[PDB]
């Protein structure tokens, strides 16, 4: 087990950790989250009781170090920090454990939701999308914009997702104009899989990370990335059979986990009605199709 | 953005631009097989590409051979239109390339944009106008060179004959749209008007009769009446 301890909780805040959310009152005695399952990336995030503007949070992996939360009264947020003194972090995690001022991450024996939502997400890739290498953990918020968004001001605060553009030279081979635009297999398989991502796990990792940033922070640019990487698979006639089956599982859990009340902004009518009913892979997403129709038949 | 009533006069400024119409690119005659089923038989078509300021027409003839062995021909027509338009731009000197291309149907936007990726400073635009360029095959000389063609062929015309010697582009475009709209509404009557006077000939290097200015007014009024009338006969008004 691993622990994200807290200095204190000086301002009323809603804390979410992966798919969960909970409330802490101003100066209630709160000193973090313990029993965090090792082996996955995690996200810890914050929505202040007073300014629901700006959800912000930190992606991290406990294997990569000892991380703690301190509220900064100058900058006005809960900041993730690293304790390099292993020996002294180990010690205070005990008094936190012994005074029972840490909540227990529910290690439920009937779930795999977080595993499944983060199967291919790896801290090393996250940190190439969110560039800030002095820290081992990665900060994200509501308002950060993507590299592609900045094209159409500050790039250090960028989400450096892989640029997908269906009406670009990268995507369209000269002389196969009609072919490559109606069947994107070349772009997915040769440009992106073999060229940029190298394998489908790195692709699937970005897709999953993009969906998670859209849901927990309502990052609009991430949602556009998620929908684009979905649309490119579904608009390719030729996809490794292994990818298709794994994609069905990925999307299944993303839709499962989505807040029912959030489906109006974060889901793109066009992309899904096309992926589920018009595209090459309309018959290859059985679980995803079934759960979309029982839950959100309105959108379709 | 889209081209409508409101920004109509942009067409006649000094920015080079072209209209592309694709309605006569893929043409069929539907018929019955011996088994009582229906098949199509394609006939030659045209891409109608027009400089509205100069009247230059680049008539690209689409030979029926281009369709042999191809599926989903109505979708293929739009990609072939775009491929041929980009080849025309590519073949022109840079200072002759258009700064805009206006497609008369929205289904052409994506095909052309994709074929024109090499030209990002060329704006591809739809229009909200119901332009009558489908009627271009009611112009005898254009229909004839399309039907006779044996191979792919580009033929160049000035669809305004010598009119610009005497009138402005705006007025010439208006006359042309009036003529084509009439031909579209009742070809027989439109044609009968143009030729009622056997003495007003069509010059070998022209498409339309050599009317005087006074005869153009008479003609233009007669085309207006036809277009109103055929509205009554259709709507009963
Ligand atoms: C002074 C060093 N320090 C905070 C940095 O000023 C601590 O020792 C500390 C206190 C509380 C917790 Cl949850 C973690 C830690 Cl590391
Ligand atoms: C699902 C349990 N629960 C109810 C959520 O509204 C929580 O508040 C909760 C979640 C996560 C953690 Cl680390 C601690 C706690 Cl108390």
């Amino acid at each position: 087990m691993n622990t994200v301890p807290f200095t204190s909780a000086p301002i009323e805040v809603t804390i979410g950790i992966d798919q969960y959310s909970f409330n802490v009152k101003e100066n209630q005695p709160f000193h973090g989250i313990k029993d965090i399952p090792i082996g996955h990336v995690h996200v810890i995030h914050f929505q202040h009781a007073d300014n629901s503007s700006m959800r912000y949070g930190y992606w991290f992996d406990c294997r990569m170090g000892n991380f703690y939360i301190q509220y900064d009264p100058k900058d006005g947020l809960y900041k993730m920090m690293e304790e390099r003194d292993g020996a002294k972090f180990e010690n205070i995690v005990h008094n936190f454990k012994e005074r029972q001022m840490m909540v227990s991450y529910p290690k439920i024996d009937e779930d795999d939701t977080w595993y499944n939502l983060t199967e291919f997400v790896q801290m090393d890739k996250i940190r190439k999308i969110v560039r800030k290498d002095e820290n081992q953990f990665s900060y994200v918020d509501s308002s950060m914009t993507t590299v592609q968004e900045n094209e159409l001001s500050d790039p250090a605060h960028s989400l450096n997702y892989t640029v997908i553009n269906f009406k670009s030279r990268e995507a369209i081979r000269p002389g196969h104009e009609m072919e490559d635009f109606l069947d994107k297999s070349y772009y997915l398989n040769t440009v992106m899989l073999q060229g940029i991502f190298k394998n489908s796990s790195n692709y699937f990792g970005e897709l999953q990370f993009a969906f998670l940033n859209a849901m927990f922070f309502g990052n609009y640019g991430s949602s556009l990335q998620w929908h684009a990487m979905i649309e490119l698979i579904c608009s390719s006639a030729t996809v490794p059979k292994h990818m298709l089956d794994k994609l069905d599982e990925i999307l299944y859990y993303q839709i499962k986990t989505l807040p029912e009340q959030y489906s109006d902004i974060l889901l793109n009518e066009r992309v899904w009605n096309i992926c589920l009913y018009s595209s090459f892979q309309k018959n290859s997403l059985h679980n995803t199709e079934k759960i979309m129709e029982n839950k959100y038949p309105e959108l379709l | 953005g889209a081209m409508n009533s409101s920004n109509y006069a942009e067409l006649f400024n000094n920015d080079i631009k072209l209209f592309v119409d694709d309605t006569n690119v893929y043409r069929v005659t539907v018929h019955k097989t011996f088994e009582g089923n229906v098949a199509t038989k394609a006939i030659n078509g045209c891409i109608f590409t027009l400089n509205p300021k100069t009247g230059h027409l680049f008539l690209k003839i689409i030979h029926t051979s281009v369709w042999a062995g191809q599926k989903r021909l109505s979708q293929l027509a739009k990609w072939k239109t775009a491929e041929e338009v980009s080849a025309l731009v590519r073949s022109l000197p840079k200072e002759e390339q258009p700064k805009q291309i206006i497609v008369t149907r929205k289904a052409m936007l994506d095909p052309l944009e994709v074929h024109m990726l090499d030209f990002p400073n060329i704006a591809i635009r739809p229009t909200e106008l119901r332009l009558p360029f489908s009627a271009a095959m009611s112009i005898d000389k254009l229909s004839d060179v399309v039907m006779k063609a044996t191979e792919p062929q580009m033929v160049l015309f000035n669809i305004y004959d010598d009119w610009l010697d005497r009138i402005s582009s705006y007025t010439a475009f208006s006359r042309l749209t009036l003529l084509l709209r009439a031909l579209k509404t009742n070809e027989e009557s439109a044609k009968m008007i143009l030729l009622s006077d056997p003495t007003i000939t069509i010059k070998s290097y022209h498409l339309w009769p050599s009317f005087t200015d006074e005869q153009w007014i008479t003609i233009e009024s007669q085309m207006r009446d036809l277009i109103l009338t055929e509205y009554g006969r259709k709507y009963n008004v």
